[PDB]
C-alpha cells in the first residue's frame, strides 16, 4: 500500500512538471485500441502497397 | 428571530461556492480515406521504345 501511495505521487508530479494531461498519458500506454481500420491507417495501406 | 443586531446588521458571515475556473477549448486535424488513380490498358506507339 505506501508503494501504491508513492507510485501515484511520483507520477502525478512528473505529469505536472512535464504538462501531460492524464488523458494524454492514458493515450500513450493504454493496451485499449479501437479495432477498427483507421482512415490513418488505410491511407497508409493504399500508399504503401 | 432573524440572527441580526439591534442596527439590522447580520451576525453570520455567508458563503457562495466560487465559480469553477476558466475552461480550456481544443481543435484538432481531422482525416479521412482516400483513393489513387486507376490503370487503363495502354496504347501502343508508332515509335520505339
Amino acid at each position: 500500500l505506501p508503494r501504491l501511495v508513492i507510485w501515484l505521487y511520483q507520477v502525478t508530479q512528473w505529469l505536472t512538471e512535464a504538462e501531460i494531461t492524464t488523458e494524454a498519458i492514458w493515450l500513450l500506454c493504454t493496451p485499449e485500441f479501437s479495432g477498427n481500420i483507421s482512415p490513418e491507417i488505410s491511407n497508409l495501406l493504399n500508399n504503401l502497397r | 428571530r432573524h440572527n441580526l443586531s439591534i442596527d439590522g446588521q447580520p451576525l453570520s458571515l455567508a458563503i457562495y461556492a466560487e465559480p469553477t475556473d476558466p475552461k480550456a477549448l481544443l481543435t484538432s486535424m481531422v482525416q479521412a480515406s482516400q483513393g489513387g488513380s486507376a490503370v487503363l490498358p495502354g496504347t501502343l506507339s508508332l515509335y520505339r521504345f
